[PDB]
RNA sequence: AAUGGGUAAUUAUAGCGAGCUAGAAAGCGUUUCCG
RNA sequence: ACGGAAACGCUUUCUAGCUCGCUAUAAUUACCCAU
């Protein structure tokens, strides 16, 4: 769960919590995780921010519904994202979405993730 | 006397028109640049005042001599529709643009559309060594439909100049075809199209028949 | 008055990509008859938990099998007995050439209006001209690319003035050259065709996966064009002369160390309306070389030449408007290459 | 109900300049669109009038018609203002007239 | 931490705290920041200075928990916003923010950046 | 309670001289719209009084 | 070689951030009771 | 038998006029990876 007073710290800590290479001792402390997949998890989210604030929320069931095939199936291949998935609880987030509120949250819970990703690394 | 002339006409993209408006909360990587938009219905709408400024821009070319240093130097046949503060005799002046809104909403519907409002990316592309910087911005689609609502004001000033005034407004809309109606219209952008005027008079017993032949010439 | 337009034909050769930022991953269309069809999954989904096999498809989509063809989403529908579409309709005819049939992954979309029909906006259009314009002038193409700070592969932006800036007037020479969006044309003409890479120093083409779905050759596409100033407004009926100056410069270096099967001859004005043509058609081409071929200490490394050339294969087609049916390549096996388009322009 | 975040939308605006086209911004409060205010407009009617009630309805309807026909604050050239009135109805909030001919007379 | 009566003279040491151009000196001690990095900042923390006048803290506060994600992800990509919210701590002052005089302390605290960076041209 | 800064808002305002149409602006204080007075009227009866104390 | 796959960048950049007019103007400064 | 009594700080007055959210900007580049 996260309320939209911790989401941000939330995602702070879960970056933090992320694997990292303990090998390349050149530039070490960077991650198994490229800026191309994470923005991949965020470019599944844009458009549902977008058409949300001019939406209503009943058009949207569709889309949401299917965030949940999405996201499982980004985390599927590329075994290192679905290391983020897990650490960063975005399956079990995804299941709370039921209002334009909690909707627009999650979107911001995924900016606040490429947010602290690019801000460390 | 005293009247009012509703020159109504409606306003058909060719392309997508975008006039701006800032969101500051807009998400990392989403709309960058997106719309003026009406807060209630969340529907594009076209300003008054991007209409009254692209045409009186368009018509400082035309009936203008001696160019313009300032909007405040229009040569008076030009600051009596549009009016110059700096003038004690037309400011207030004759014009009143209404906002267009939309009206063809649910002609949009049964075409297949999502949203009122597509989203472009367009990509500055740096012309040495091909990296890139998208862009995201909204654009209110291409076969939208909004209801212009000139209003013109006669007075007992106005009488012996109605039609001079009327052939700078057919004119400044002419200008505005062959021009985009604000945006990023270098690429594209807002070739617009103004259909169906008609000039009707809403106040005051103002014969509007000799100058709505004028209006389809 | 002032505003002169111009009629811009673009015979599109050799297909032609543009656009939309995002792609159809693979599992997200059916390969049934001798065409693709893409869903709207959203409504796959919809239509797929009616039927309650959400679970099996969750587990479907994470399942690799050492083969390809019942990893696609076609292998879903069959091995659940789901006979109908009904869904997001869009489809398009495949050519024989994307190959194991249906086995492709991960196509990149076509730029579409909100009615869903493909068109080229002109803002991708007025920067194949910008190219040409910025390639001909000796006055654009001198020592550019300022570096001055930090990382190399910077540019002169203001080397072309654009700004407003105050006291001076307001020339800005592109915003003087307006160009317009095309009308939206049929999904007919849109074909999926996929990259290969032609090396130098290797006479192989690789295939690549990528799976650009591109415009037919041999499909006419009218521009306006749109000059407001006399400086600008002489550039565009001297596009004829420097399309062909840039394209004899481009031809020197990169259309030279090739062999001449793969390119082909145009005939018309040569541009480049661009996805896949690559580095030397976006670019102007010395600078470019010299801090481009600079930034690839990678995997994908871009290797010692000038780069590797661009092809797809695409369903051959003949124009028969000339003297004589012109083949429009000049190999066997239907290797096109990517971008490449010609036009005709005129005034009015 | 109708899910607006605020009362008031912000319009962004800029000028242009004649020459050297340098922009200047602005943003403006405004208003929203489908906004209502209550609108009340006390009439007083004293001994001395006697036709002057009867003229001055008329002159007060006509009045109200010409701020839908122009505008109100604003900047109402550029947008602005459109002012409809609706539900125009009178009553005597201090007794002994009757207000039905005027009801009717606001149709 | 900002007092009210110290934040303008910390935007002021903050402002001449950025380090500058030694590089070429065409009009030199030029920042590395531009002003649109840094009035993209403020274009969100100025308006959210218009609604709390009129709104209440309890109803603007996903706006400001989205404060922090657009200040860390800008102070991300581009390093030169990044020297900005190191030398005018503002993730120190984002997560001290609890107080509606508070969180305008900060928008004018923001104000008073831009204003300075302004000045020192 | 309810957050208002000072018991008193200044409305700013204009006159438009008609043509010229230049205006002329005006700052005149108000007191603010729930304001509540404390209200106090004496009447008083005596020997005057008792016939019209209820009129 | 075949087979199975895409992967890495950039997500806006540089600016403008309000300008000029008006800044209160007409009236009433005591009247009656009183000598 | 209150230097008192009677007496609205009140009337009239549009925060208004002028002002394009504009300027430039191909969703593109690289060509591989694993068994």
């Amino acid at each position: 769960i996260l309320t939209d007073e911790n989401y941000v710290d939330i995602a702070e800590k879960a970056i933090l919590k992320l694997e990292r290479n303990t090998r390349n001792r050149k530039n070490p402390d960077a991650f198994f995780l490229t800026t191309s997949k994470l923005r991949n998890l965020l470019s599944l989210t844009s458009t549902l921010f977008d058409e949300s604030k001019v939406k209503e929320y009943d058009a949207l069931l569709d889309r949401i519904a299917y965030l949940r095939v999405q996201f499982v199936y980004q985390a599927g291949r590329e075994i290192a994202v679905k290391d983020l998935i897990e650490k960063a609880q975005i399956l079990e987030a995804l299941k709370e979405i039921k209002d334009r509120e909690t909707l627009q949250r999650f979107c911001r819970y995924m900016e606040a993730l490429v947010a602290y990703f690019k801000f460390y690394g | 006397t005293f009247a009012k002339i509703k020159f109504s006409a409606q306003i058909r993209l060719e392309t997508g028109l975008h006039i701006g408006g800032s969101d500051a909360f807009a998400a990392i990587g989403a709309i960058n640049s997106p719309v003026i938009k009406d807060p209630i219905t969340n529907l594009p709408i076209i300003p008054g005042s991007s209409l009254k400024g692209k045409m009186r821009t368009l018509l400082a070319k035309v009936y203008n001599e001696k160019v313009a240093e300032k909007p405040s130097d229009d040569s008076d046949i030009l600051s009596r529709l549009f009016g110059n503060s700096k003038d004690k005799r037309f400011k207030m002046g004759r014009l009143i643009f209404r906002d267009a809104f939309l009206s063809n909403a649910d002609e949009l519907d049964s075409l297949g559309v999502r949203s009122y409002t597509e989203v472009k990316f367009e990509n500055t592309i740096d012309r040495i060594t091909a990296e890139a910087n998208p862009r995201q911005i909204e654009r209110a689609i291409r076969n939208s439909t909004f209801d212009f609502e000139l209003i013109y004001e006669i007075t007992d000033e106005n009488e012996n100049q109605v039609e001079e005034d009327f052939k700078v407004i057919r004119d400044g809309l002419k200008l505005l075809e062959l021009d985009y109606l604000g945006g990023s219209g270098s690429r594209g952008y807002g070739k617009v199209a103004f259909e169906n005027l008609k000039a009707t008079t809403v106040f005051g017993n103002y014969d509007v028949k000799t100058l709505n032949e004028l209006l389809t010439a | 008055n002032d505003y002169r337009t111009f009629k811009l034909s673009l015979l599109t050769l050799a297909p032609i990509h543009i656009g939309n930022g995002e792609k159809y991953t693979s599992r997200e269309f059916i390969y049934e008859n001798k065409k693709f069809y893409f869903p709207d999954m959203g409504k796959f989904y919809n239509k797929m938990v009616e039927k309650r096999l959400a679970e099996k498809f969750e587990a479907f989509l994470i399942q690799t099998r050492p083969n390809a063809r019942n990893n696609r989403l076609i292998s879903f529908l069959n091995d659940n007995r789901i006979a109908e579409r009904s869904f997001g309709g869009y489809s398009i005819s495949e050519t024989g050439l994307e190959s194991s049939a249906g086995a492709i992954n991960e196509v990149n979309k076509f730029i579409r209006d909100a009615f869903g029909n493909p068109y080229i906006p002109g803002s991708s259009l007025k920067g194949a001209i910008r190219t040409i314009l910025m390639n001909t002038t000796p006055k654009w193409n001198n020592e550019n690319a300022v570096n001055d700070f930090g990382r190399f592969p910077k540019e002169n932006k203001n080397l072309i003035p654009w700004g407003p800036k105050k006291g001076k007037e307001y020339d800005d020479l592109f915003n003087a050259i307006r160009v317009s969006d095309s009308k939206p044309f049929d999904n007919k003409s849109l074909i999926l065709v996929q990259k290969w890479d032609y090396s130098a120093k290797t006479n192989k083409a690789k295939p690549l996966p990528l799976y650009r779905e591109s415009i037919s050759p041999l499909t006419k596409i009218e521009f306006e064009i749109t000059t407001t100033t006399d400086e600008a407004g002489r550039l565009i009926e001297e596009l004829g002369k420097r399309a062909q100056a840039f394209y004899k410069d481009y031809k020197a270096f990169f259309l030279s160390e090739f062999p001449d099967d793969k390119i082909q001859a145009n005939l018309q004005y040569p541009i480049y309306l661009g996805a896949g043509s690559g580095a030397w058609t976006k670019t102007l081409f010395k600078q470019a070389d010299g801090i481009l071929q600079r930034r690839y200490s990678r995997m994908k490394t871009k290797m010692v030449k000038k780069g590797v050339l661009k092809l797809t294969k695409a369903p051959l087609k003949t124009v028969k408007i000339p003297s004589g049916n012109h083949s429009l390549v000049k190999n066997h096996e239907s290797f096109y290459e990517m971008g490449k388009a010609n036009f005709m322009i005129k005034e009015i």
